[PDB]
């Protein structure tokens, strides 16, 4: 992976991710929504495996964007979780968790559940 | 209009 | 928060968390396994709402631990998504998700799923 | 299990679930709200493992609830997942999943998860 | 909904779900494995929404299976929680968690989850 | 105030 | 190899 | 024995 990753990756929804994978298993860069716009970007941060298994077995790796910046605060941050598999047609296929800030009696209610699946394409 | 959804 | 999260959290496996919390967001520190050992540590990233409501509202965050360091390399990684609450007893309640790296015919079966408290105590 | 299962459970925020495991795995009973009312009162279906492993293993099982009965609507249904523990301190440990019906637009949203503890007491 | 969810249903790795729902909220029927044969067959139970949304709006709906029966003993069960969509390309999408009966010490570990999507071809 | 919750 | 999975 | 888990 290394070298797989850092670049360019697209989801389903229209949001665009931008990435470097640096050597001792750091993600750092970007997140904007759809639109595209100066005032949607988000900074992200993550880890993933620098030395992954020499069988046909993908790369495991996370992040996080909490949703405030210069111009919007969410109160809220997503985790997404899964793993980069390589080749033609490579893809991270992930599992994501978006918790909002919330009062105690509010509490029970303050997580969703979804996925995503991000191309080069 | 969550910042993660389409659009905005 | 900030300030507040900053310190030494413990939750009810053994397992011990130590954070900076940065004034643009960033989270920073090291998590160390049951038994407490100089081998058991790995590094830890994520993001925090700087900025919260001033109602009785949590504090937004996320972090990501790759499972690699120079004694081990369990070929997974945990994301925890959830919020800090303060006061005389000061909690972080969380979700997480645990994915190992795997071959196509295993991926439906990759991703775990569970839930921790920290405290200061 | 079995006849360990059937009776009264209680959860940590005052709803109470009266339920019936028959002998071939099957789960029929009854989800009240707190408050506690006739009209709090919703229809629950599932199944359970009726020939548990023999060491210190739970008892694998799952329910569905529809949120609609005859006062009240609100379009959603929860599924719970989990194990029977039983012995002096019986209690059924789950996660859940409540999804709500929706638009195409806002499918990304629609499923919120968390986690609840069941006891006798 | 209701006569649009009776039938035959695939998802994507080759398991078939065959369903009838029942005028007050009820789901019964049968759930069999890839390979398809008289021995991957297990019994379904579950509750969706009979009055829904007159907008375009799902239906929600949740189904269990425990995974025994004459001829197997798994020692675990899976919830689905989801929507039914209707219209040219019916479809019902779904998130999943499946928990297996395990000791104590090995609950933190105890349950995946996963996603399926489900249609008419 | 969905049922689930509490109270209602 | 879980009856869920393909297969058995 | 994952190091996420008791102990090691």
């Amino acid at each position: 992976a290394e070298a797989g990753i850092t670049g360019t990756w697209y989801n389903q929804l229209g949001s665009t991710f931008i990435v470097t994978a640096g050597a001792d298993g750091a993600l750092t860069g970007t997140y904007e929504s759809a639109v595209g716009n100066a005032e949607s970007r988000y900074v992200l941060t993550g880890r993933y495996d620098s030395a992954p298994a020499t069988d046909g077995s993908g790369t495991a790796l996370g992040w996080t964007v909490a949703w405030k910046n210069n111009y919007r605060n969410a109160h809220s941050a997503t985790t997404w979780s899964g793993q980069y598999v390589g080749g033609a047609e490579a893809r991270i296929n992930t599992q994501w968790l978006l918790t909002s800030g919330t009062t105690e009696a509010n509490a029970w209610k303050s997580t969703l559940v979804g996925h995503d699946t991000f191309t080069k394409v | 209009c969550h910042p993660q959804g389409p659009p905005c």
